[PDB]
């Protein structure tokens, strides 16, 4: 009867910019694979450290569903050791990621006649991100050497600028909704699982 | 970011076995969503593969080659090791350590690995020669508006020799020229720098020589002539 | 195992789209993944393409590569040439018993301006003239096309003699450099008044000459 919350998380209503990334812990609870296996409404489907196939029958200590919003090109850097703009500055994967990475289109969805602008994402940032990292700051970039003051000015930029969706756009710039599920290897009792 | 930067003798007099070491920053070569790979480039000539390893020692081999090559994780000092043994000339070549793309599975479970290159290195020369490495004696080129001094690098055995300037302090208008190879089979290149009259009296002029193959480290003033 | 055959030359002008063919000669192209590496001259290479049409970060939007299963090729698609494009373009595909790298695409920019070379001439240097070897150093730059050819010449008469010339190579700016250097033993850099280098591109000759102090 406990389905992990699945259709929470990938059916769901609203997603979140990917500077804000989303994140959903599921303990003591049994999970469905198979309904992610046989949807076909996937245009990636990568999986780093284990077998989909094998996701089946092994036993997890938890598992994490991170989830957010970019752009159709962006997706390429949701995957270990990319470097780029969203994998920089936004939301990196560690190179030594157990876990499996899922997203598709959403145009029908998220992208508004005259612009949705409302999934943005960190065009700027002094460090890059450790891996799982949140980054929610509006602190002023400073770009060059002439200090910020708080102020979006000389060499000073608002370190967040929008996706502007709009559903005539290619096939790199469309909105895509992506849900990463990571799985630790604790050496610590086994909460979630699946046979 | 991710850094790779080789380590190679410069030197593998023939039918003898070739090492060369991989280091790596930023980022675990532990990581088995990776592969690690040696590319070479004869010189000239187009590019072929050699091997590649991830830490579990699970390996790839280029089949031509396969016989002489060996390869291991230094997992300790986070760099990795290519082993070529009984070398000829034909393994003259720039050897370029790399990283693969990751390791994946698709939704239907075909596994995906070792299938092409992320992330490369600089670049390491190796030259195999019945011979050893020789320091190159170093020379200014004093100059005579505009004005164009320089250093001379002279009879060096093998590639390369690395230049830099006031320490790489001065980059600009600092051109590098590549290297002749002579009749004896040695190495001479040139280096110079164009900067305004107005800095000669003034602004002192190091270049900075670097053969590492020789342990070779030389600095010199380049300063102008008189009457 | 199979080939990847690549054109070795291709030629077009800026702000035109080029496509560099990659054509398999055994089993069907859209069973591995390509990948294209860009080499400027002397450099390392770096990944523009990998996985038929994705990039890596940094990559322009104008690189693409796709997947003809007709010709059995994949194409590598550069649309709005740059100056700074011309570079050897490899394309390399896989099986899990070998990687395959193509031969090397060659590619030139066309409509660069033509360039009369920088030629500078420098005697040998106080401290090189003891311990006995007296090398002239010319050092040829900022000329395209990449064609010269060095003379020398003692007092006002042929050297044939000591000459050893580096073929030319392509600079950062996409100009070519060479260098062609002159070793005399120091009885004949004293017994000459002058020695003048003769760099011919494209039937022109600039003169530079040097004498001892
Ligand atoms: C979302 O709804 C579809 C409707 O066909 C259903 O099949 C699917 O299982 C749901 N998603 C999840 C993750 O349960």
């Amino acid at each position: 009867t406990n389905l992990c919350p699945f259709g929470e998380v990938f059916n769901a209503t609203t997603f979140a910019s990917v500077y804000a990334w989303n994140r959903k812990r599921i303990s003591n609870c049994v999970a469905d694979y198979s309904v992610l296996y046989n949807s076909t409404s996937f245009s990636t489907f990568k999986c780093y450290g284990v077998s989909p196939t094998k996701l089946n029958d092994l036993c997890f200590t938890n598992v994490y569903a991170d989830s957010f919003v970019i752009t159709g090109d962006e997706v390429r850097q949701i995957a270990p050791g990319q470097t780029g703009k969203i994998a920089d500055y936004n939301y990196k994967l560690p190179d030594d990621f157990t876990g499996c990475v899922i997203a598709w289109n959403s145009k029908h969805i998220d992208a508004k006649e005259g612009g949705n602008f409302n999934y943005l994402y960190r065009l700027f940032r002094k460090a890059n991100l450790k891996p799982f990292e949140r980054d929610i700051s509006t602190e002023i970039y400073q770009a060059g050497s002439k200090p910020c003051n708080g102020q979006t000015g000389l060499n000073c930029y608002y370190p967040l600028y929008r996706y502007g969706f709009y559903p005539t756009d290619g096939v790199g710039h469309q909105p895509y909704r992506v849900v990463v599920l990571s799985f630790e290897l604790l050496n610590a009792p086994a909460t979630v699982c699946g046979p | 970011q991710l850094q790779l930067q080789e380590s190679g003798p410069g030197l593998v007099k023939p039918s003898e076995t070739l090492s060369l070491t991989c280091t790596v920053s930023g980022g675990s070569i532990s990581s088995s969503n990776f592969y690690w790979g040696w590319i070479r480039q004869p010189p000239g000539k187009g590019l072929e593969w050699i091997a590649s390893i991830t830490y579990s020692g699970r390996t790839f081999y280029n089949p031509s080659l396969k016989s002489r090559v060996a390869i291991s994780v230094d997992t300790s000092k986070n760099q990795f090791s290519l082993k070529l043994s009984s070398v000829t000339a034909a393994d003259t070549a720039v050897y370029y350590c790399a990283r693969t793309f990751p390791s994946y599975y698709d939704r239907s479970g075909y596994h995906y690995l070792n299938y092409g290159m992320d992330v490369w290195g600089q670049g390491t020369t190796v030259t195999v020669s019945s011979a050893s490495t020789k320091g190159p004696s170093v020379f200014p080129l004093a100059p005579s508006g505009t004005a164009a001094l320089g250093c001379l690098v002279k009879d060096y055995f093998p590639e390369p020799v690395t230049v830099s300037w006031n320490s790489g302090a001065l980059t600009s208008g600092v051109h590098t020229f590549p290297a002749v190879l002579q009749s004896s089979g040695l190495y001479s290149l040139s280096s110079v720098v164009t900067v305004p009259s107005s800095s000669l009296g003034t602004q002192t002029y190091i270049c900075n020589v670097n053969h590492k193959p020789s342990n070779t480290k030389v600095d010199k003033k380049v300063e102008p002539k008189s009457c | 195992n199979f080939m990847l055959t690549q054109p070795h030359s291709m030629s077009e002008s800026p702000g035109k789209t080029v496509t560099i063919s990659c054509t398999r000669s055994s089993g069907s192209i859209a069973s591995n993944y390509v990948q294209w590496y860009q080499q400027r001259p002397g450099s390392s290479p770096t990944t523009v393409i990998y996985e038929d049409n994705q990039r890596p970060s940094g990559v322009p939007d104008r690189f693409s590569g796709s997947i003809d299963s007709s010709s059995n090729s994949a194409s590598l698609t550069i649309s709005g040439l740059k100056t700074e494009d011309e570079a050897d373009y490899y394309c390399q595909s896989y099986d899990s018993s070998s990687w395959v790298f193509g031969g090397g695409t060659k590619l030139t920019v066309l409509g660069q301006p033509k360039a009369n070379p920088t030629v500078t001439l420098f005697p040998p240097s106080s401290e090189e003239l003891q311990a006995n070897k007296a090398t002239l150093v010319c050092l040829i730059s900022d000329f395209y096309p990449g064609a010269v050819t060095v003379a020398w010449k003692a007092d006002g008469s042929p050297v044939k003699a000591g000459v050893e010339t580096t073929k030319p190579s392509k600079q950062s700016n996409n100009k070519y450099a060479a260098s062609s250097y002159l070793s005399l033993t120091p009885e004949q850099w004293k017994s000459h008044r002058s020695y003048s280098c003769q760099v011919t591109h494209e039937g022109s000759t600039v003169e530079k000459t040097v004498a001892p102090t």
